[PDB]
RNA sequence: UGAAGACAUUGUCAGGUGGGGAGUUCCUUUAGUCCCUCGAAAUUUGAGGCUAGAGGAGAAAAGUUACCACA
């Protein structure tokens, strides 16, 4: 038994897609967020992972709409400042 | 005679030639006799009283509670609390290290009240080694505001971060810069402090090297380094703000091309700079003239402690107001 | 209703503790209401709101809340056993949000409610006498009076004030309370 | 001064939540408008007000000691300490506490984990392994730790027997000097 | 395995050069110190308190005054 | 505690006095690396002691504070540190 | 047409930082010129400049410890 991150296993395409992938160790690049408002609702989403998943159904999808709201409101600003690059 | 008298004197205390005929000069010859006796004899031992978690009576009564003996020392402090004996260590008591009180010296009080920290003011320290200072000022203005600790040597940041943080304080930042270059990182703040490395003649009980290991060279660099470290700060302050901010100049020495030169060299170059009354209870106030220079008048202002008068180590404060 | 459900509940749970062989098992059992006041001091404020408090050898069977925040109370900040030994911001949080229960209050729960604080203070005294000198006022961070737990709130750096709200409360049998609050106070 | 990414940020309120129960205070807008932001310098995570965070940014990355108060360490697998320099906001508004005698107070100060003949008072709702913030009688903030036994299990061992886990403790800030 | 195998028959051979190279780590830090002794008792032009610098930091300064 | 020393017996070469002087730290103990970190006093352990009160003038008129002093003896087997001073 | 109100706010220069975005593949240790510049000192210093002895696939993660816990 071994750790699958030291295997140099390829990636598959499943039903989750593989995208693009990056190359190992040759100028692999990752990203930057910090957020007010999206991190917020990450505090709202880790206590529900934290105390677990709701057995009302209603607001267990309530707090699922919540981080989807989040992340249509993270997308929409990434899309402005992508915007603001381009101006620039 | 004089000369004798010199030989007598370096002989049997151990001074350097030099610094004690520096030191003979300053002073009436009784009176240079029972400050040697002071300087050299170790001093009280004194307590600040954290603001924030505690206040003086209730930590009073928790350390005699803990066989601590105590006095509340002085009129001039509301924070102070000289200690006399203690069956448990000082560090020991768990009131330390929640940061209930925090051991100082007598002469790291003053140049604080010296100060008039406010609220939501922006503050700074050129030298904060120990940091009893810094933790004094941020008592004052009461968890707010921000202060940039400044330290040139990294070794002493790790006793800074690590007394700042167990006392509480939240809202300094600490940086290793060469306080000559701090005004050109910053600039534009209210009540910057300067407690600038001096020759330490003011406290020789805990450091006895200043006997011999200081001379005619190392009295011309250090008070040269005073005057780059001192038009620094007038060049970093505020001429205007909505709550007027002053410069406190305190420095661990008594010697007279330390303190007194400084002070004229910096309100020569600089007019934008007056000194006024500088809010200490007590003191004696800085010679107008010593050896044929004269500096103008508003030394007088300035306050000089000795070790002899009061059980301190040897100060000078004195506070600057910016014009323009 | 569930006001009053949690208060028959309240009084109940402060009796299990109360019993002898069950305080002797203290060392035999964790009983433990620190969870328990924590919800009594979030309830403070909605137990002050309801005019409901009075209505038509008990301990726990009484109708009203009045005497069911009594008896809560008392064994809150006046406990059978280990009387004295209370931890202080539980009595700084439970006193200064009494003054915000003598405000909202009819006036036979104002009494007993001020009838119960002389008794915690002449027998604590200086462990809540910092917060009406202001002098004895620690000054860490401004107060929060909507927290979820009682140590969450700091009163140490507020001074209590609502006492003079109570002098213009009707005189003739709050403010004799009162002077025996501040008389006892003076007395320690 | 680089601000927590998003990997970065669930790791960081995870085992802050282990220990806090009012998340929402930390994150909160304060009178003057401006609210606690976390930045993180050398690994190591502090927990700032915007303001000053703002105003810290002047300074060279790798020039920079130390800005307001350390919540804790990036570990080099990615997992999160907690020091005791967060414990002044961790004590602030705490989920379960434990009282201990003056005996008992010192071997914390010590380094000792809890022991079942030094508790003082216990708090109820404490399952198998659960954080708490230790304290004296005068509520003084001691340290932090997890508990080792549940409700019933912890009682029925010995008097020798070890109640509350170690974690952190006070008595670090007198090794930094 | 293969890399389990090769200590396998190395074994007691590891343990011998390592006693060797402490030994010979105990034969060159005495023998530096002992340059230090042929140094000062020659010539020397120190300072009044002592350098900061840990060792074979600061012997390597004196040795480069030489 | 019983196996601490906070002074040691220093032999200078030059004016040939030996004296008890404070030790103020463990530089380097040759035999392990660890031993150095804790301060543990061996044979050829160097160790930094307080010189004041010899009172040697060095260069620029100035009065030695701390000096190299190599340890000589063998203090597990005798109760006393021995050293030499390295001047 | 009313309120705030010379507060903000705004823009341009001169800076600090910049683990972020776009491209891209000199410092360290030591000494001297006590020569030049800026400082300081009742005449001598300090800080920069210049010169010469020695070193050099790229924010995703790497080398090391007479160290800790585990196997």
């Amino acid at each position: 038994v071994y750790s699958e991150k030291e295997l140099g296993i390829p990636q598959l395409n499943t039903v989750t897609p593989v995208g693009v992938t990056k190359p190992k160790g040759k100028k692999k690049g990752k990203v930057f967020v910090d957020d007010r408002e999206s991190m917020n609702t990450i505090l709202a989403m880790v206590e529900a992972e934290k105390q677990g998943q709701i057995e009302s159904k209603i607001m267990r999808a309530r707090q699922l709409e919540e981080i989807r709201e989040a992340r249509r409101i993270e997308a929409e600003k990434k899309e402005a400042e992508r915007k603001a690059l381009l101006e620039n | 005679y004089t000369n004798q008298l010199l030989k007598d004197i370096c002989a049997y205390y151990g001074y350097n030639e030099y610094l004690a005929e520096k030191l003979l000069n300053l002073f009436p010859p009784r009176e240079a006799f029972a400050f040697f006796e002071a300087n050299e004899t170790p001093r009280p031992v004194v307590i600040r009283t954290n603001t924030l978690r505690t206040h003086r009576r209730d930590l009073a009564q928790a350390l005699i509670n803990r066989g601590v003996t105590l006095e509340p020392v002085g009129k001039w402090s509301k924070v102070g609390l000289q200690v006399f004996d203690s069956k448990v260590p000082l560090g020991a008591t768990p009131e330390y290290l929640a940061g209930h009180y925090i051991l100082q010296a007598a002469s790291s009080f003053l140049p604080v009240m010296a100060l008039c920290p406010q609220e939501n003011e922006r503050c700074l320290d050129m030298a904060a080694a120990p940091g009893g200072k810094t933790t004094h000022m941020a008592a004052l203005m009461k968890n707010t505001g921000v202060i940039f600790a400044n330290d040139p040597s990294k070794s002493r940041a790790k006793g800074l971060i690590g007394n700042i943080h167990r006392l509480g304080v939240r809202n300094t930042i600490v940086c290793n810069y060469d306080a000559r270059e701090f005004p050109r990182v910053i600039g534009g703040f209210d009540r910057v402090l300067l407690d600038a490395p001096c020759s330490g003649t003011g406290v020789i009980c805990k450091d006895p090297s200043v006997k011999t290991n200081r001379d005619a060279k190392d009295f011309m660099q250090l008070p040269h380094t005073q005057k780059q470290l001192l038009l620094a700060a007038i060049d970093s302050c505020n001429h205007a703000s909505k709550t007027g901010g002053y410069i406190v100049y305190s420095t661990c020495s008594v010697c007279v091309e330390e303190n007194e030169e400084v002070v004229n060299y910096a309100l020569s170059r600089r007019p934008n700079v007056k000194l006024v009354e500088t809010g200490l209870p007590f003191g004696k106030e800085g010679f107008t003239s010593y050896m044929g220079k004269t500096f103008h008048p508003s030394l007088k202002l300035t306050r000089r402690f000795y070790p002899h008068l009061y059980n301190v180590d040897g100060f000078f404060v004195a506070k600057f107001k910016k014009i323009g | 209703d569930t006001s009053r459900e949690s208060l028959l509940c309240t009084v109940t749970a402060f009796a299990l503790l109360e019993g002898q062989d069950a305080h002797n098992a203290r060392s035999d059992l964790h009983l433990d209401l620190s969870f328990f006041i924590t919800n009594l001091y979030r309830s403070l404020l909605s137990l002050s709101l309801n005019p409901d408090l009075e209505l038509g050898n008990n301990k726990i069977n009484l109708q009203t809340t009045t005497v069911l925040l009594l008896r809560c109370l008392t064994s809150v900040l006046l406990p059978p056993w280990n009387i004295r030994s209370v931890p202080p911001i539980r009595l700084a949080a439970f006193c200064k949000q009494l003054m915000t229960l003598a405000l909202q209050v009819p006036e036979k729960s104002s009494q007993a409610i001020l009838g119960l604080l002389q008794d915690v203070v002449h027998t604590h005294g200086r462990k809540v006498a910092a917060l009406w000198n202001t002098e004895e006022r620690k000054g860490d961070g401004t107060y929060k009076p909507l927290s979820e737990t009682v140590e969450g709130s700091n009163p140490f750096t507020t001074t209590i004030w609502e006492g003079e709200l109570l002098r213009k409360h009707y005189c003739p049998k709050v403010r004799e309370g009162l002077k025996a609050m501040e008389k006892e106070l003076r007395s320690i | 001064m680089r601000p927590l990414t998003d990997q970065e940020m669930k790791i960081v309120l995870d085992k802050l939540a282990n220990y806090m129960t009012d998340l929402k205070s930390l994150i909160a807008p304060l009178e003057d408008g401006d609210r606690y932001v976390f930045r993180m310098q050398k690994d190591r995570v502090y927990y700032v007000k915007l303001s000053i965070a703002n105003i810290a940014t002047c300074v060279a990355r790798d020039k920079l000691l130390s800005l307001g108060t350390c919540l804790g360490k990036m570990t080099k697998s990615g997992k999160f300490r907690l020091h005791i320099t967060a414990l002044p906001i961790l004590a602030q508004n705490a989920r379960y506490k434990i009282w201990v005698k003056d005996n008992g107070a010192q071997p914390f100060l010590y380094g000792s984990n809890i022991v079942k003949a030094h508790v003082g008072r216990w708090t109820e709702d404490c399952p198998e392994h659960s954080g708490c913030v230790v304290y004296n009688m005068a509520d003084i903030p001691l340290g932090f730790g997890v508990t080792a036994r549940s409700t019933a299990e912890a009682r029925r061992l010995d008097p020798t027997g070890i109640v509350c886990f170690r974690q952190a403790d006070c008595g670090e800030y007198l090794r930094d000097e | 395995a293969r890399k389990q195998r090769d200590l396998k028959k190395f074994g007691k051979a590891v343990q011998v050069q390592k006693q060797l190279e402490r030994a010979k780590q105990k034969r060159e830090a005495l023998d530096k110190i002992n340059q230090l002794k042929r140094k000062r008792a020659e010539g020397g032009a120190l300072g009044a308190t002592e350098a900061d610098d840990p060792f074979d930091v600061a012997v390597d300064n004196e040795l480069s005054r030489d | 505690m019983g196996l601490r020393y906070k002074k040691a017996n220093v032999t200078h070469p030059t004016l040939n006095v030996t004296v008890q002087l404070p030790i103020l730290s463990v530089k380097k103990n040759p035999s392990n690396p660890l031993y150095t970190q804790l301060g543990v006093l061996t044979k050829g352990t160097i160790i930094e002691v307080n010189v004041s009160d010899l009172g040697i003038v060095t260069a620029s008129g100035k009065i030695a504070w701390g000096r190299y002093a190599q340890i000589t003896n063998n203090p597990e087997n005798d109760g006393c540190v021995n050293a030499v001073l390295l001047v």
